[PDB]
Parts: structure tokens; sequence; C-alpha cells
């Protein structure tokens, strides 16, 4: 449980302001002049956006901006791009002067961005694999917006609900999702069907992909 | 515990008069400014940015520009001094230094002008 | 310039330890005060410990008090974290941060994993291009990393000199409590019988370094 407090997550179009707000729950841990800003993409180290509730590191962008106002320190993002998408935390020096405490981070969500439909991948299982007894089916899907997708496997026109592994959609770099669908079975089950097709729904559209024994 | 002292928390200036207002800091004899952030502040206007052993004067807010200074040769001493000259009537209220060495901490100090 | 390079990461048992080392390199090491600061798999950051420019002054967060130590060698400009007494909510990323005036370095993070399930390395298969279906423009082939734990894997194209349009997934963390991953890479289908493809795992928890080649199938 953070000792600062910020909003979970803010919303909003491209080329406007947005502000992420800090607030302490005692003064042993919040004091607005000694306040810093940190951005952190996925699967990145945090970087310094703010410092000292106003100041600005060398590289930052001038979009970047800090103020404070009696017990509250505020980030501000000046004409908002797409780039700006990630989880922002504050922190303050605690009262000692030696400590820290951070916020709890706040997702950025730029709200401009187009639909895009999933490319997907269906992989058979490799003979290799095969040779040790066992069979994978695997199903990658990437590009597309919003991130929500169903995933559905089928052995030759039957639902196959046992077996399915499926990830929860993760955001790429080019702020776009991707997610991966595994379906697990014997060597006896790949042989027995005439194919299996992954297939994925997203935003009321169906992409299907199908793999057969020989193909 | 860093810990910034002042010697005093109100000053009261005659108008026109260079005022020198100071901040204290721990300085442990083998003083590296590479490691000391000083910055002073009044009304959310930045004033000083002594940061990388360089004053940053491309931040100064426009009224203290030209007329503010910290004093470089304290800095060794642990003292973090602000000299504003021909101080104007604008210059009246409440400032505060926040320096960082280690740790950090920030004191405010309010001036009167006559 | 400025550079922080974590190690020592890997999986523990619950009570079991581990150190951590951060080589500081680009600046004055004894001038600046350095912390550790972790981060839960999907979690916030949580400051974890500092310690003073001399290694006289060190702090910790009430939750690592008495089990954890921080420590610097200033000759090798090295920055340490020893844990002892270790917990299933310890696990995290531990960063290696500079402090000056706010972290204005970080290092890029080293995973801790305590948990009592034993380690075990991945199985790699190939995902074969489909020369069933060649002669269009752009092919697909891959490498699929099976059932490892604990996480991280890395995966690199022909040992780093193919990175352009690799795409490597992140892992399913399956109902056996073990991982799994795929990467794949779209290249030219003229390239295919005629350019060789090998994936290469590394899974350092388990001591597992697989090269496999990706051949297509016919
Ligand atoms: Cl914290």
């Amino acid at each position: 449980q953070s000792a600062l407090t910020q909003p979970a997550s803010v919303s909003g179009s491209p080329g406007q302001s947005i502000t992420i707000s800090c607030t302490g729950t005692s003064s042993d841990v919040f004091r607005p002049p000694l306040v810093s800003w940190y951005q952190q993409h996925p699967g990145k180290a945090p970087k310094l956006m703010i410092y000292f509730a106003s100041l600005r590191p060398s590289g930052v962008s001038n979009r970047f901006s800090g103020s404070k106002s009696g017990n509250t320190a505020s980030l501000t993002i000046s004409g908002l791009q797409a780039e700006d998408e990630a989880d922002y935390y504050c922190s303050s020096w605690d009262h000692t002067g030696d400590g820290h405490v951070f916020g709890g981070g706040t997702k950025l969500t730029v709200l401009g961005q187009p639909k895009a439909a999933p490319s997907v991948t269906l992989f058979p299982p490799s003979s290799e694999e095969l040779q040790a007894n066992k069979a994978t089916l695997v199903c990658l899907i990437s590009d597309f917006y919003p991130g929500a997708v169903t995933v559905a496997w089928k052995a030759d026109s039957s639902p196959v609900k046992a077996g399915v592994e499926t990830t929860t959609p993760s955001k790429q770099s080019n702020n776009k999702y991707a997610a991966s669908s595994y379906l697990s079975l014997t060597p006896e089950q790949w042989k027995s069907h005439r194919s299996y097709s992954c297939q994925v729904t997203h935003e009321g559209s169906t992409v299907e992909k199908t793999v057969a024994p020989t193909e | 515990a860093f810990t910034v002292t002042v010697p005093k928390d109100l000053y009261v200036v005659e108008y026109g008069s260079n005022m020198t207002i100071e901040c204290k800091f721990p300085v442990e004899k083998q003083l590296d400014l590479a490691a000391l952030i000083v910055y002073w502040e009044m009304e959310d206007k930045n004033i000083i940015q002594f940061v990388h052993g360089e004053e940053d004067l491309k931040v100064q807010h426009s009224s203290y520009r030209q007329r503010a200074r910290l004093l470089k040769d304290q800095l060794s001493l642990g003292n973090a001094a602000l000299q504003i000259t021909d101080v104007k009537l604008q210059d009246a209220g409440v400032y505060r230094c926040m320096i960082s060495y280690g740790g950090a901490d920030y004191k405010r100090i309010t001036v009167k002008v006559n | 310039e400025v550079q922080l390079l974590e190690s020592g990461g890997g999986l523990v048992q619950p009570g079991g330890s581990l150190r951590l080392s951060c080589a500081a390199s680009g600046f004055t090491f004894s001038s600046y005060a350095m912390s550790w600061v972790r981060q839960a798999p999907g979690k916030g950051l949580e400051w974890v410990s500092a310690i003073s420019g001399s290694g006289g002054s060190t702090y910790y967060a009430d939750s690592v008090k008495g089990r954890f130590t921080i420590s610097r060698d200033n000759s090798k400009n090295t920055l340490y974290l020893q844990m002892n007494s270790l917990r299933a909510e310890d696990t995290a990323v531990y960063y290696c941060a500079k402090s000056y005036g706010a972290f204005d370095y970080w290092g890029q993070g080293t995973l801790v994993t305590v948990s009592s399930a034993s380690t075990k390395g991945p199985s790699v298969f190939p995902l074969a291009p489909s020369s069933k279906s060649t002669s269009g423009g752009t092919a697909a082939l891959g490498c699929l990393v099976k059932d490892y734990f604990p996480e991280p894997v890395t995966v690199s194209w022909n040992s780093g000199a193919l990175t352009s349009g690799v795409h490597t997934f992140p892992a399913v963390l399956q109902s056996s409590g073990l991982y799994s991953l795929s990467s794949v890479v779209t290249v030219p289908s003229s390239s295919l019988g005629t350019q060789t493809y090998i994936c290469n795992v590394n899974h350092k928890p388990s001591n597992t370094k697989v090269d496999k080649r990706v051949e297509p199938k016919s």
C-alpha cells in the first residue's frame, strides 16, 4: 500500500493537455517541493521526467512540466502524443530526508488510436515434438487494437475447451496489442482429426486460421 | 538525516537596496559540487538552479533575470546564499530553498520590502 | 556515459539468501547516494534501501528491515544488496538507482523469484515456415520455448545478427505452474532454402542454452 496517492488511470485525446495528481497521507511521507515524476514504458526501467516538483532534466521534452499547490503535486503533459502512453509514478523524499516513497502509478491512455484487426499465425506441432510423444498448436495474435480478443479452438467443427492456455493481451511498442494461445493435444488426437482451427474475435470480427497434419 | 537550516526565517529589506538570503546544509569537508543541487523559488517563479556545478540561467524567471545570483564562493562552506540586487516591491513574499547533497530538504524564508 | 548494470537475480526458496550487485560507471560513484527500488510483476515501484556516498549511513523500508543489507565498494564502484530470510512477497525486479535530487539513472533491473517450486529448463522446438504455401512474399518462422520455470528466458536469432522483423511473445503461465513462449520472425519467402535461421534460447536459472535450426518442412 503506497504512501502516496495518485489516480489509477488517466485518458485523453491527442494534441491536448493532461494532468496527473500526487498527494500524501501525512507530512512524514509527502513534501511537495521535493516531488519527482517518472515515466515507465512496458518492459522498460523508469525514466526521470521532473524533479523538485517543477525542474526538468536535460533531455526531457518541454511538453512535460510539473507544479505544486498546497499539499498537492501535479504532472502536466502538453500536446499529447501516442508515445506518451506509459505508467507515470510520483515520488517524494520522506521526513528524514534519506528515505523515499512512491505513488501507486497512473496508466496514461491516448484515446485517438484507430481500430486494428489482429494478424493471426497458427503453427502445427513440429515433427521433433511429435517424436517426444507431445503436440502443441501455437496461435500467435498481434497488431490488434483495442486490446481485447476472445479465442476459440476447433477440432474439425467441434469446440475444444480442454487443454487451452491463452495470455491476456499485452501492449506492444507500436501501442497495438499481442496475445498468444496454446492448445495441448496428444499425437493421437492431432492425427485423428481432419484439421484444427484457431478463431479469434475482435470487435465482432472473426479471423480464423486452420492447420492440418498434411498441409 | 539531511537537514537544511536557516539563520533567519524573515528579512526586512529597503526598496532599491541589495539583499542576501541564506540556507545552510551539511558539508563533510571533501565537498563535491557535482552531487549538489541548489534551487531557489519565490511564488512558483524559478530564481536559481545550481546543477552539475553550473548555474543554469536558461530557466530564470524574467524579474529575477540579471538581478539574482548564487554566491558560489559560499557553497564549499555549506551555504546557499541568494543575492538579489535592486530590490523591488514585487520581491516581497515567501522564498524557498530546496537543497540536495546526498539527502534532500527545504526551508522557507519570508522577505518584507519597505 | 552513466551505466548501472545489475546482476545476481534468480530463483530462491523461501527462507533462502541472495546477493545482488550493481556495477556503476561513467560518474564519481562515491559522490552519490545509491538506492535499490523493486517492482513486483505487474505492480508499482517500491523503494527498498538507500546508502550514502561514503557507505556510512544506510536506510531501509520497514518491510525489509533486519533481512536486507545494503553496502557499497567505492574502489570497485559497486553497489550490493544482501537479502536473507527471503519471502514470496520479495519476488520482484530489483533496480539499482543513482540518487541526485531524484533517481536520475536506473539500471535495467534483475528478477528475483522467491518460490518453493523447482527450476525446470525449457524444451525448444522449431516452428517451420510453410514451404507448403510458398511463392508469395513474406514467410513466418519461429521457435517454441516450452515448459520452463522460473521466468525469464531470452531469445535471439542468428546470435544477434537477425533483429529486423523479430517478435518474441510474452510467456503464458499455464495451469501446471510452468511458462511457455514463442518467438517469430518474418522473412522474405525467397530466402527460405538458402538462408539459415537459428533461434538462441537462454534460460539462466536452469543453465539451459539451446540453439535450434529452423528449416522449411517440404
Ligand atoms: Cl515506497
